[PDB]
Parts: structure tokens; sequence; C-alpha cells
């Protein structure tokens, strides 16, 4: 996952 | 990676949290709403922007782009801040300022 | 709110 | 957005760009009225960043855009950055945006509103089109  | 100069859009469906948890497990909280897994994905640089749904002739902010697949996979749901869980906080803050 | 003057086309 | 399409210019008039001092777009946001923008808490905005309203093509110099200073940042107290939950910040603008055909507000829901699974909605932005 990653901040978008 | 490719960053667009021109504003992009995509249609995409809302998922239920119970179904979104089949992808993301206990990362999904009540103040999140999932959308996508539909052949499009939000991606890096979209964060903070809108997920809007049209009803009775108007667009309403249902989500805020938040997080998802680290590769922006179009077969995984994106995760958005769930505005209904957050709106009482918004109207108050505007109440007071 | 919510009604663009320039209508989006999807 | 991966596998989206180009918008009609000006057709998402609440969409703003959050840019840093160098002019770099790092996040989107949405106008909710002339004085306030909703964005994600994890975008990490401060008062040295700006809200840009009215863009379509961020590579164009010929658009009448509004580069709006931010007076204060209101990160929701409930935001948990370890879980990225309650991921919302409000930006109060120093000076009001001027609404126009290309700059105007999105609606907000009531807390009790139902948005059913399977409903088709739309997202917009200048995020990557290819990872």
């Amino acid at each position: 996952s990653w901040p978008w | 990676a490719n960053t667009p100069d021109r504003l992009q859009q995509a249609s995409l469906p809302l998922l239920s949290n119970t179904n979104c948890k089949k992808y993301w497990g206990t990362k999904i909280k009540d103040a999140m709403i999932c959308a996508g897994a539909s052949g499009v994905s939000s991606c890096m640089g979209d964060s903070g922007g809108p997920l809007v749904c049209k009803k009775n002739g108007a667009w309403t902010l249902v989500g805020i782009v938040s997080w998802g697949s680290s590769t922006c996979s179009t077969s995984t749901p994106g995760v958005y801040a769930r505005v209904t869980a957050l709106v009482n906080w918004v109207q108050q803050t505007l109440a007071a300022n | 709110c919510g009604v663009p003057a320039i209508q989006p086309v999807l | 957005i991966v596998n989206g399409e180009e918008a009609v210019p000006g057709s998402w008039p609440w969409q703003v760009s959050l840019q840093d001092k160098t002019g770099f777009h790092f996040c989107g946001g949405s106008l909710i009225n002339e004085n306030w923008v909703v964005t994600a808490a994890h975008c990490g905005v401060t008062t040295s960043d700006v809200v840009v309203a009215g863009e379509f093509d961020q590579g164009s110099s010929s658009e009448k855009i509004q580069k709006l200073k931010i007076a204060k940042v209101f990160k929701n107290s409930k935001y948990n950055s370890l879980t990225i939950n309650n991921d919302i910040t409000l930006l109060k603008l120093s000076t009001a945006a001027s609404f126009s055909q290309t700059v105007s507000a999105v609606c907000l829901p009531s807390a009790s509103d139902d948005f059913a699974a399977g409903t088709t909605c739309v997202t917009t932005g200048w995020g990557l089109t290819r990872y």
C-alpha cells in the first residue's frame, strides 16, 4: 500500500 | 511513471466495506469507503481529490482519495476517506471559523 | 453546490 | 488516475491542485465554498503551500487560474496517520476564491446518507496515469  | 498535464477523470463503482476487506483485511475502517477494482485506479498525486456521486442532479463528495495499491493496480479497490463519517466535523469547523 | 456550469462528459 | 480519460476543461469546477512553493502538484482537493477546501490529512499541507483553482492543463500558461494562499490548516483530530483513518483536512483560504463557470463548490452529504455498493461514481485528478 501507499498514500495516494 | 507518467504524470498528466491535463485533468483526468474516471467512472468507478463503490464497494461495501465487508467486500473491500476481502482485498485489504483489517486495514479497512468505518471511516473509509472503497471504490474501483473496475479497470481504473486512483494513483499517486490524486490523493486529497474527490470521489463524487451524482443524484437529484448534483454531485456530492462521497470520498476523498486516500490510499490503495502501491502499484495503482486496476483490479484492487482504492480506498477513500468516507465523507459521511467526517461531515459533522466539517460543518462544525466551518461553524466556528 | 454540485452543478457544474460546464457539464462533465463521461 | 490509471486508465481514465481527459476531462472536459472546467467541468469539475471544485477540483483544486495543492502545490508547493516550487509549483509542484502534490495532491488534489475540493472547494466546498469560496473560503474552504477539503483534502486528505495525509497530504501534509501547511500555510506555505497554495491552492490552485480553475486549472485544466497544468502545463498551460493561458488559463485564468487562481493561486490562493492558505490561512490555516485544520487536520481532523480523529486522523490516525498509522492506519490512515479519518483522512481529512480542511484548508481555510486567506482570501476567498472567486466563483465562476470553472470554479465552484461540490455538495456535501448528510451524515445519514446512504451510498450503496454498486453505485457508479467519478474520481478526478492529476495523479499518475501509469505507475
